[PDB]
């Protein structure tokens, strides 16, 4: 996933 | 035992906060595999999958099923203490651990301010183009 | 550091003792009670009292001379702290949890063994005064 | 010491  | 402020050092409290949480048999990403990375479940209506480092307060969305937690904890924030801690929570000693605490306390801290100060600049892009609106 | 594990501090220990008697010159200091790990608990009646923080042993009538290990290791034998050999912070979690865990059941037994005291007074009350009717 |  990845930074908000 | 440990306060509310110190159970989420504790792996089975960590895989405890995850409810609903979609990715389990045959994923990558599974409760128990994010807790061992030091994420924790914290959902919201927008993100419902978003899940958090307890230790330095990371924040990942768009998990996907074949994600590895550890991986994707040490790509997206790899100075954390956390990750560097290559034995059990119990083995730790009692000043290591006040040790880790004093970090986190600080990584907290950090990321409060981080905060403050991205809703500040947020204000006051808001302020200049009101500004700038009237100075037509 | 949570309030509820300070007691496992010497130096909160240490601190309990307020109007200590017996200092310098003396073998039973508050800081040889403390780490023999005693708190001090002064009631009106008798402010020399001190407790265990661990097994809960409460000890009054001390000496000058009284060495509080030795104190310690003949009134309360069975006491886990005594064979704690290791500073606080070099302590493991597990080796603390366990610790603390100890110390926990070593509280509810003391309560409990109090609550029995009390309850079999209350009945040697009843009986007697039972007794008493009966003539 | 002694036992209360
Ligand atoms: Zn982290
Ligand atoms: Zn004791």
């Amino acid at each position: 996933a990845v930074p908000i | 035992t440990l306060p509310p402020a110190w159970q989420p050092f504790l792996k089975d409290h960590r895989i405890s906060t995850f409810k609903n949480w979609p990715f389990l048999e045959g994923c990558a990403c599974t409760p128990e595999r994010m807790a061992e990375a030091g994420f924790i479940h914290c959902p919201t209506e927008n993100e419902p999958d978003l899940a958090q480092c307890f230790f330095c307060f990371k924040e990942l969305e768009g998990w996907e099923p074949d994600d590895d937690p550890i991986e994707e904890h040490k790509k997206h924030s790899s100075g954390c203490a956390f990750l560097s801690v290559k034995k059990q929570f119990e083995e730790l000693t009692l000043g290591e651990f006040l040790k880790l605490d004093r970090e986190r306390a600080k990584n907290k801290i950090a990321k409060e301010t981080n905060n403050k100060k991205k809703e500040f600049e947020e204000t006051a892009k808001k302020v200049r183009r009101a500004i700038e609106q009237l100075a037509a």
